[PDB]
């Protein structure tokens, strides 16, 4: 469908409703939660508004056997465009840890309901690292060279986050740190400076 | 069986193109649904039905426990006629669908439709039926596809998920020439099952 | 009814392909519709070029269209279409199964639920097209691709043997032509999406490769004689004769030996006309090669004229019209000093990693690890007071 992904910017919103919902859901130890994404599309730059959780249940053997309630979804959605009707499902988040060949699948489900191709947000939740923990994902067919009679993959696509006014006044509310990624005065900058390298090194 | 939540395997398998029932096998099924969804909720009316595929590579749920045959009825529409079946994935996505329940009184039944052979190998039935079993939850099966070219492998397997207990399995061998698909299940036990207890 | 035309095709036919007959017919009386469409594939990989195929299969087909699924009605009318030699015939017998679809779908949709009837559609119209090359109406081909083409990319999910048949037709449109730079890309992509079956004669495979190769040494800026090599069309059949030479030219071109492709050309001219009055094409290329590849590999980003001068046998008058054409083509910019005696490439355009590259890249990392390394150590030790 819509081959328009070319970014994606992502609300702080979603990520704190895909770390919450994971524990109020209840599911720990690599028991995935799967839950809808909302935000605006057939537009270059894809903004990612909010999120809603879905039940899920995973069996644990395997990950092509699961149980997912298609009708759940529909009769959630309507209640909750007539709060916000701009809204349009445009894909699901992953609660990680890391990408599956098994998500090809599920991905194809969603895209009965979505008029675009369904994003997939790997909201990891483990936070490692300080760097963002966001990769993104989108199912994309495409022919190939080598001989491949025709490929299906995930291809990955650059995650940047910006939030909203209302947003960004709730995140500077909430923080009470010196900070440090300010890069404001000679002593925050000179670190910024050999932080830079070694962050290039490891790399 | 009163009170009771069923998951119908619907099979849209290369082989239920085939003619062989009037007016095409596929057709038939079709009819058979709705048949079978009336003769459940008139037993009780309480108990609900659900409707997964086992046809194409990945099961697909077309519709959960419903009380109502148009829904499903609907979700029969959405099919894949180039799907092939895979029990072994069908019958373990069956049970997870079924442990969700309105209320938890109500049993565990599949009763599936099977049009063409378990392409699926010996040992992993040997494996699968003595995990149903163990979990309270017995499977019917519907057979007229596996008769055209294979041995009843189905039957072993039956056999052991049938013990003394409320949840009896059945084999249930489908007469194959022309006497309509729904009259075989409708003369047949439905909700005339008895237990083993 | 259809039993007497069977008898015919018996008595024309093999003694050897006497039994498959009978057992067509009988599961189509039991109405194992599943059994019948795997006999029919079966028969027609070796008797497409007998003229019992077309005739059987064809009344077969249509006296049980609906019976067996649409596409694999609708690839049994090409092939048969396929070995017409009367275009006309295959245009007209087009034309009715297109029709017959619109009204099809108003009953499938609804007794099925779902039956895809859009399949049959494209596949017919790209025959159609192929069946006008034939007639050099090489104008009305064209404008039913673009038409096409269009159609086909914004249906959303395409299965594979669609886009299949777009690309055999294209190709074929552009080798009529013998553009080169044309043929080459497009071919790529048929070999790539190609169907798994082997119901594709090995001959048919090959032959086509043949042409690839052709036009690849006659281009300007193929450079793919190792791609070529990597994909299978070439890859499983090394032995033949045709694939001496043939390969050697190639493995000429890519080490850029000039010696290697003199001796192999004064034969292979006169063995095909085509690089007699392309003559001048092919012996541009071996030069191009060379002249990237020395470029390539040097990690310096300038060098002298005497180097390509001596490297690649041609006298110094001669690199001056050879770093000229290349900035035209764009297979390299740069600038040219004379007063210097230097070209100074500053863009080089991608090409195949070989294995032995693979090994020089690492290198070159490892070296630039222990300078950001270095470097990070000193700046971590001095000026210890503040990190705050």
């Amino acid at each position: 469908m819509s081959l328009q992904h070319e970014k994606v910017t992502i609300a702080p919103l979603v990520l704190l409703s895909a770390l919450d919902h994971y524990e109020r859901t209840q599911t720990k130890e690599n028991k995935r939660c799967v839950g809808v994404i909302l935000g605006d599309a057939n537009s270059s730059t894809i903004r990612v508004t909010n999120s809603f959780a879905l039940p899920f249940e995973e069996d644990e053997k395997n990950s092509d056997v699961w149980f997912l309630d298609h009708n759940y979804i529909e009769n959630m959605n309507e209640m909750c465009k007539k709060i916000n009707a701009k809204e349009k499902l445009i894909g699901w988040y992953h609660s990680g840890p890391k990408l599956r060949a098994s998500d090809l699948k599920i991905n194809e489900l969603f895209k009965k309901y979505t008029q675009n191709n369904p994003l997939l947000l790997i909201v990891d939740v483990k936070q490692q690292g300080v760097g963002l923990p966001t990769d993104a994902y989108v199912a994309i067919e495409q022919v190939k060279d080598d001989g491949t009679s025709t490929e299906k993959t995930f291809l990955h696509l650059p995650c940047t986050i910006e939030a909203e006014e209302a947003e960004e006044i709730g995140v500077e509310h909430l923080l009470r740190d010196v900070r440090d990624q300010a890069a404001g005065g000679l002593s925050i900058r000179l670190t910024n400076q050999l932080k830079s390298l070694k962050g290039l090194q490891s790399k | 069986m009163v009170l009771e939540a069923t998951v119908l395997v619907i099979d849209n398998s290369e082989y239920s193109r085939n003619g062989d029932f009037p007016r095409t096998r596929f057709e038939a099924q079709i009819d058979s649904v709705e048949f079978i969804f009336q003769a459940k909720r008139n037993s009780n009316p309480e108990n609900t039905v659900g409707l997964i595929s086992g046809a194409g590579a990945n099961p697909r749920v077309l519709s959960t426990f419903t009380a109502e045959f148009g829904k499903i009825l609907a979700g029969l529409h959405d099919t894949q006629i180039e799907g092939k079946l895979h029990m072994a994935t069908a019958l373990q996505i069956a049970q997870l669908t079924l442990k969700h329940r309105q209320n938890k009184v109500q049993h565990q039944r599949i009763v599936a439709f099977v049009c063409s052979p378990i392409s699926d190998s010996r040992d992993e039935l040997i494996r699968l039926a003595k995990t149903l079993k163990k979990n309270n939850v017995a499977v019917d099966i519907i057979n007229f596809g596996e008769i055209e070219q294979n041995t009843e492998l189905l039957d072993e397997f039956i056999a052991a998920v049938n013990n003394p207990q409320e949840e009896t399995s059945h084999l249930l061998t489908v007469t194959p020439g022309p006497r309509l698909l729904y009259e075989n299940i409708a003369s047949s036990p439905i909700i005339l099952e008895e237990g083993s207890s | 009814e259809i039993d007497t035309i069977l008898s015919t095709l018996r008595m024309e036919a093999d003694p050897s392909l006497h039994p498959l007959f009978e057992q067509f017919e009988k599961f189509y009386e039991e109405k194992l519709w599943f059994q019948l469409s795997e006999s029919l594939t079966k028969f027609f990989d070796d008797a497409k070029s007998t003229p019992l195929r077309l005739r059987l299969y064809d009344n077969f087909v249509s006296k049980f269209y609906d019976k067996i699924n649409q596409l694999s009605v609708v690839k049994y009318l090409l092939a048969s279409l396929k070995d017409s030699k009367d275009f006309d015939e295959s245009l007209k017998y087009l034309d009715d199964l297109k029709a017959q679809f619109q009204e099809l779908d108003s009953k499938k949709q609804r007794n099925n639920g779902s039956k895809d009837h859009g399949d049959g559609i494209l596949l017919i119209d790209s025959e159609i097209a192929r069946t006008y090359l034939l007639k050099n109406d090489l104008v009305k081909a064209r404008d039913l691709l673009d038409d096409l083409e269009k159609t086909l990319d914004k249906k959303d999910s395409i299965p594979l043997r669609i886009t299949n048949s777009f690309y055999s037709t294209n190709s074929q449109y552009f080798k009529f032509k013998n553009d080169f730079n044309s043929f080459y890309y497009t071919s790529l992509l048929y070999l790539s999406t190609l169907e798994p079956s082997t119901s594709i004669t090995l001959a048919e495979r090959q032959q086509l490769a043949y042409d690839l190769s052709i036009s690849a040494l006659l281009g300007d800026k193929i450079y793919n004689f190792g791609e070529l090599l990597h994909h299978p069309i070439m890859e499983t059949i090394v032995n033949d004769s045709n694939y001496d030479w043939l390969f050697q030219l190639l493995n000429a071109l890519t080490v850029g030996d000039f010696d290697k492709f003199d001796s192999l050309i004064k034969v292979q001219i006169s063995k095909i006309p085509i690089l007699a009055q392309h003559e001048s094409f092919l012996r541009q290329k071996i030069c191009l090669m060379t002249l990237i590849e020395t470029v390539f590999v040097k990690n310096i980003r300038m060098l002298s004229f005497e180097d390509i001068s001596k490297a690649t046998h041609l006298p110094k008058d001669n690199v001056e019209h050879l770093v000229m054409r290349a900035i035209s083509l764009g297979l390299l910019k740069g600038s040219i000093d004379q007063v210097n005696e230097l070209v100074t490439i500053s863009w080089v355009q991608p090409r195949i990693i070989s294995g032995d590259q693979i090994t020089k890249m690492k290198d070159r990392l490892v070296e630039w690890n222990d300078q950001v390394e270095k470097l990070g150590k000193k700046m971590e030790a001095r000026g210890q007071s503040i990190w705050v």
